[PDB]
């Protein structure tokens, strides 16, 4: 029951000579209290794996006997702060220590025990009523945007005995107490949940609502669904914040949880200002989004096991706030960093290198954390519902799409937004490829689109066909010289160009072009494709009938109409009314119809 | 703190290469330092490696040679290795273990610090803002080096990377003359150099060059010759970096760390891992190597509330010009940006042979701007890069197409290529150019074309220098 | 131009060498000062050796340290010849302290066969039964240990604080 | 010839500077050596023996 530490082959040490206890328990070693995991047992012996450094630990130093596995504390106040893999409140640690370097073994809870909070119970249940796991039992007003509901943990039930009156209380004050068959249990504002399992839900409901993204590009093209899974490659100079910011501001999600690995303080500070700058006027005011969101990240110096546990801490936080009855979006950034973390862990266990150092169970772990997703029906009295989405950014080593990890992720995910650096070099933002990106969720979205628009699907299919045909014809027009071809083909190229310069592009530094409503995008695309349809029919008829109209004639006669099509993007729905924009677009369509009729 | 007497042992239960195994040790401690007295009175340091029960193992720094199984004394310090750090050590030269070699005294310690250091709280990090001029036009003009931008330099054996580093050292400085030359006198800039795996000739050359330049009032030097024990090659970086962290976050200075020859560092780590009886990983290197390089490199940057900073410039070689080799792969993962050299440029007697085509820089976008410098850097650099690229393509075109088919603009591209090569890239062993001087040279180069071909520079900034 | 710049370089290297030799000489003078201080400390200890009232208490402390550290059934104590009855009284009074503090049975034997060299200012050593494990509690070694342990504070008191040390930690 | 004059003057300058520095250090150090010595002696005379904290039964 005492220290019998060893030396190390790396940054990890072992011990033995302790009582029997279940493995995968985190026990602390020494007076500096270094955290390590029970792994292997041989009789009274039990090896350990500390994550911090091993220097300075003698034989015989005390072994603090815990009773739990790797776990994360859950409760109010998580939002607004920053946490590492072990869930340590780094900002509060800096405040308490008034020091720069991380002290070893900081024995402070993720949440303090010195801040009061306003509590309101269900105000309908009484003493003696029956309760079961998942049933809400309170509500906390963390801030003016989100209210954090409170329920009983799973695997709990029985007859209530004590309901606290409302008031100002901290987390150390027991708020609920009940009597089960033969025993009685007490519950405070905080609950602890094992990391290595899945929280239970009544069932899963198929995802059928499109995730809202501010940019019309990568939303009208290759839509995402709330509760889905997707992959976006990311590298230096191509931009990852261009999507992180977009999902942090221009989206229907209720919460963002950004999990990082191997990051710098630039993203932390820039995002902590981006929250009070790029803000949502839901109630007509500017407010920090940090109060809504939660940030977790580690750097390269941190312990490898902490780097590996960071993603699990993130996703369990996501599921806790998804049980709340909300929409959660998890940015699981740098799957490559996660993969090297796994390789580093496996390096010390002497596991067979299957494929470039990867353990055999890499694909299993991949599938198992992507498994924890989707829209679900939560456990509770009032039939709570909500969704959690994951966005796993891929990071190929030099753009080689042959990693085991990248290939497996491609196999699991359903949507893919290929990102390029060539377009950013070409001065085109946002950077999408339009050919290697794909979406597989269209079949589910057919119901919603048929219920609301009844034109998006034909129009999108037409746009995709036109773009692919133009890419096919780019080579023939290169061998002809781009100065002679059939009029129908020419007009096809012209509309493909049009779609390129006024539909498939958006400026983030223009105040009014940082958010395109989906209906606005649909109206734009319908207008453009109707214009093309009428032009194509006119040319095809006049080719055989009389006075074959050439695109020169069309463009010169209708140059004002091309000007209006180019200027359609300058509408600014923020200041300009929806009905006004619809009336303007319909009037433009009527003008185009009359102009075409006067032509023929 | 420590008040107990020091213990000695005469027990030697065996040896196996660099290891010495003994028992009847009372309460040993990992990473505990040990002194060994041989039969002939010779002293040899060492570090504890493996502990179990009563048995303990010690790795001897000076190698196991002539260690008798009886006539051997083994003295346990009772602590871990602590650096006696002090600010006044500037201008001194130490060996790997820290013992003086410059005929100076033992470092009269100001404070003892842990050699393994401590990681930095990520909340307390300040983003780099402004740049450091290293005196090398071929780097500065087209590629800034912000304060705390970990930019390595990739080279191969036989190229003058060591000489390039020496020029960087003996010409480095700041650009605080921007506000006032009189205000530039408030200098707080230092350089710490760590020569590792360096042979006699190059080590002595570094010593001589640094000694002749006369700037050693702001240069603290560490030297580890090849003949020294392999295990000291892995402790020298810790010593240098501990000194740097002290001098920055306790004396509020701006420190440029240079480590050389990380390939020998990796070889030494391979040696220790093999000595530890651990199965090798990918390409015969230890698995945990990523963690190791991370804990080396990540200790450099800025901290809130202090006027001080680090900039770290590691140098490494590429085995067989293999960029996919693990050493550059892990380095490129950890660090930001990359600088290369190219063998053909050195073969053409062009010094320094710095290729700007594959040069890359992340923090340049904010390392340069108005106020702290001029309004004419990003445009100038982008114009130079694009013009050089098209010039290379046009030279390729001329190679076969023929001189009779050339146009005036194509002749202009050839002229730009040759002038850029002979003037901007080529600097010389001691020609120290300032940032503004290199900009002026770049403008003199750009003057060949009219304003039309210089599209990358807006007309408002063209009006500044174009009509000259 | 070559000749002139050679002269400039020669003159500059002469300044650099002269400045280094000056700085090195200053550090040498400081080191000699410190060694003189340690020598005075040594002779002050040698003077304090004489007083035979506190010296008994000090030897009792040294014997207690050796007993508490070695922690073995057989112990062998070695000292200077002239202080033999003094260390005898020290060990005799010390044995009950060990037998209550640790609650073990141990035997202590005074090695009268061999003596410490006369040059030793004063102190004790203690060995196991097989003379393989030793610990020395000698006054000179203790002085060296404490001096090297508190060397930074000594200078910090003596030669003024550091102007650029804006933060201690 | 000017270089000879300058190097002679500079050698005189550095020699004067080092002499002044060592004289100042001696004037500073000779003031309070006794007090710090007595402090170090006061610690040396103490022992405060005790058992290793890790030991048990």
């Amino acid at each position: 029951t005492f220290g019998y530490v060893h030396g190390v082959s790396g940054p990890v040490v072992t011990a033995c000579d302790m009582a029997g206890a279940a493995m995968y328990e985190l026990v602390r070693v020494g007076h500096s209290e270094l955290v390590g995991e029970i792994i292997r047992l041989e009789g009274d012996m039990a090896t350990i794996q500390v994550y911090e450094e091993t220097s300075g630990v003698s034989v015989g130093d005390p072994v603090l006997r815990t009773g739990k596995p790797l776990s994360v504390e859950l409760g109010p106040g998580i939002m607004g702060a920053i946490f590492d893999g072990i869930q340590r409140p780094l900002s509060d640690i800096s405040s308490q220590t008034q020091s720069i370097y991380i002290p070893r073994g900081v024995n402070v809870s993720a949440l303090s025990r010195d801040i009061k909070w306003e509590f309101i119970p269900s105000k309908n249940l009484r003493v003696g009523s029956h309760i079961t796991g998942g049933d809400i039992y309170g509500i906390v007003n963390e801030n003016s945007l989100i209210k954090h509901k409170i329920m009983l943990p799973p695997r709990n039930r029985g007859s209530v005995t004590y309901i606290a009156p409302p008031g100002n209380y901290d987390a150390s004050d027991v708020v609920l107490e009940l009597e089960f068959e033969g025993v009685k249990e007490k519950f405070s504002m905080v609950q602890v949940w094992p990391v290595r399992q899945v929280r239970p839900v009544t069932e899963k409901l198929p995802a059928n609502h499109p995730l809202l993204t501010g940019q019309r590009v990568l939303d009208a093209l290759f839509p995402c669904v709330q509760g889905g899974t997707t992959a976006i490659p990311g590298a230096f100079g191509c931009g990852k914040t261009v999507i992180s910011q977009s999902l942090s501001k221009y989206s229907n999600s209720d919460v963002i949880i950004y999990v990082g690995c191997g990051e710098r303080g630039n993203e932390m500070s820039e995002v902590l200002r981006d929250f009070p700058e790029l803000t949502m006027e839901v109630d007509g005011k500017v407010e920090s989004i940090m109060k809504r969101t939660a940030l977790v990240a580690n750097t390269s110096n941190m312990p490898v096991a902490a780097r590996e546990a960071s993603i699990y801490t993130g996703i369990t936080l996501s599921e806790y706030f998804r049980d709340m009855g909300y929409h959660v979006s998890m940015m699981a950034d740098s799957t490559s960093r996660w993969a090297e973390a796994l390789r580093e862990i496996s390096g010390r266990l002497a596991e067979m290198p299957a494929d470039s150092g990867y353990p055999a169970y890499l694909g299993a772990r991949l599938a198992s954390f992507y498994e924890r997703a989707g829209r679900v029906k939560c456990l509770g009295n009032p039939e709570r519902e909500g969704s959690v989405s994951i966005v796993g950014a891929v990071s190929p080593p030099g753009g080689d799409f042959s990693d085991p990890v990248t290939s497996a992720t491609l196999g699991i995910v359903q949507v893919f937004w290929g990102l390029d650096k060539k377009l950013a070099q070409r001065k085109h933002f946002p950077s999408v490829n339009w050919l290697i990106s794909y979406s597989k969720y269209m079949r589910a979205l057919d119901e919603y689109y048929d219920k609301h628009f009844t034109e998006f699907v034909p129009l999108r299919t037409k746009a995709k066909e036109i773009l692919q045909e133009e890419e096919d014809l780019a080579e023939i027009v290169q061998l002809v010289g781009k100065a002679s071809l059939a009029e129908t083909d020419k007009i096809t190229l012209e509309v493909a160009k049009l779609i390129k310069d006024d539909f498939l592009q958006q400026n983030g530094y223009t105040p009014y072009d940082r958010f395109c409503p989906f209906y606005k995008t649909v109206g734009m695309l319908s207008n453009m494709i109707s214009f093309y349809d009428m032009a194509r029919r006119a040319v095809e008829t006049t080719a055989q009938s009389d006075n074959k109209i050439t695109w020169s004639i069309i463009r010169e006669h209708m140059g004002e109409i091309l000007y209006k099509l180019s200027s359609m993007k300058f509408k600014d729905p923020v200041k300009d009314g929806e009905a006004k924009i619809k009336a303007d677009y319909a009037q433009l369509l009527e003008d185009m119809q009359n102009a075409f009729r006067s032509l023929e | 703190y420590l008040s107990q007497p020091r213990l000695t042992y005469k027990t030697v239960s065996g040896v196996n290469g660099p290891l010495v195994i003994l028992d009847h040790v009372k309460f040993p401690r990992y990473a505990e330092i040990v002194h060994l007295t041989l039969p002939d009175g010779t002293k040899r340091s060492g570090q504890v490696l493996e502990v179990s029960g009563s048995k303990a193992v010690v790795q001897v720094f000076e190698g196991t040679s002539g260690i008798d199984a009886k006539k051997t004394s083994c003295e346990f310090t009772g602590d871990i290795l602590r650096t006696p750090v002090s600010e006044d050590m500037l201008g001194r030269v130490f060996n790997g273990s820290g013992k003086p070699i410059d005929r100076g005294p033992v470092v009269l310690a100001e404070d003892f610090l842990d050699i393994m250091g401590q990681p930095i709280n990520p909340q307390c990090r300040i983003y780099p803002e402004e740049m450091i001029q290293t005196g090398i036009s071929a780097i500065d003009g087209m590629n800034s080096i912000a304060r705390g931008q970990k930019i390595p330099i990739f080279s191969a054996a036989g190229l003058p990377h060591n000489e390039i580093a020496a020029q960087i050292c003996r010409q480095a400085g700041l650009v605080k003359k921007s506000k006032d030359v009189v205000d530039y006198s408030e200098e707080n800039f230092a350089i710490v150099f760590a020569a590792m795996g360096v042979n006699m000739e190059t080590a002595r050359f570094f010593k001589s060059d640094f000694e002749e330049n006369g700037s050693m009032d702001n240069v603290c030097l560490f030297l580890n010759l090849a003949n020294d024990p392999t295990i000291e090659r892995i402790i020298t970086p810790r010593l240098a970096l501990t000194t740097a962290e002290f001098l920055a976050y306790q004396c509020e200075k701006h420190v440029l760390v240079i480590l050389t020859d990380m390939s020998s560092y990796a070889e030494a780590l391979r040696e220790v891992s093999a000595a530890r009886e651990e199965v090798p990983g990918r390409r015969g290197f230890p698995g945990y190597m990523y963690t190791d390089l991370a804990t080396i490199y990540e200790r450099a940057g800025r901290v809130e509330g202090r006027n001080g900073s680090i900039t770290q410039i590691p140098i490494l070689t590429m085995p067989n010009d293999d960029i996919t080799h693990p050493i550059p792969d892990l380095t490129g993962y950890i660090t930001e940006g990359q600088i290369y050299v190219d063998r053909q440029l050195h073969n053409r007697q062009i010094y320094p042979p710095i290729n700007v085509l594959p040069s890359l820089s992340r923090l340049m976008k904010s390392a340069i701007g108005e106020g702290m410098t001029r309004k004419d850097h990003a445009d100038v650099s982008n114009q130079l890069y694009a013009c050089y690229a098209i010039g290379k393509d046009v030279q390729a075109m001329k190679a076969v197409v023929g001189e009779e088919a050339l146009t005036s603009d194509d002749l202009l591209y050839l002229e730009f290529l040759q002038k850029f090569e002979k003037n901007f890239i080529t600097q010389g062993p001691y020609e120290n150019r300032t940032v503004y001087e290199t900009l002026d040279i770049g403008w003199q180069l750009l003057r060949i074309f009219p304003k039309e071909m210089l599209k990358r520079i807006p007309q408002s900034t063209l009006s500044e220098f174009y009509p000259r | 131009e070559k000749k002139e710049k050679q002269i400039e370089q020669q003159k500059k290297i002469q300044m650099s060498n002269l400045m280094n030799q000056a700085r090195l000489k200053v550090l040498r003078a400081r080191d000699d000062l410190i060694t003189d201080l340690l020598n005075e400390a040594k002779q002050r200890l040698s003077k304090v050796v004489k007083d035979t009232t506190r010296y008994q208490v000090l030897l009792d402390g040294l014997v207690l340290q050796g007993l508490y550290q070695l922690l073995e059934p057989r112990m062998i104590v070695r000292c200077r010849k002239q202080d033999f009855p003094l260390v005898k009284a020290a060990v005799q009074k010390a044995i009950p302290m060990y037998k209550i503090a640790t609650k073990k049975d141990v035997d202590v034997q005074i090695d009268q066969e061999a003596y410490l060299p006369e040059e030793i200012a004063g102190g004790v050593e203690i060995y196991n039964g097989d003379r393989k494990i030793k610990v020395s509690n000698t006054l000179e070694s203790r002085l060296d240990l404490i001096a090297q342990q508190m060397m930074p504070e000594v200078r910090g008191a003596l030669f003024g604080a550091n102007a650029n040390r804006k933060f201690l930690d | 010839q000017a270089a000879m004059g300058s190097q002679g003057n500079l050698s005189a300058e550095v020699e004067q500077a080092t002499r002044r520095q060592v004289q100042g250090m001696q004037s500073s150090q000779q003031r309070n050596r006794e007090r710090v010595l007595a402090q170090l002696l006061g610690m040396v005379c103490e022992v405060r023996p005790q058992v290793h904290p890790n030991y048990r039964v």
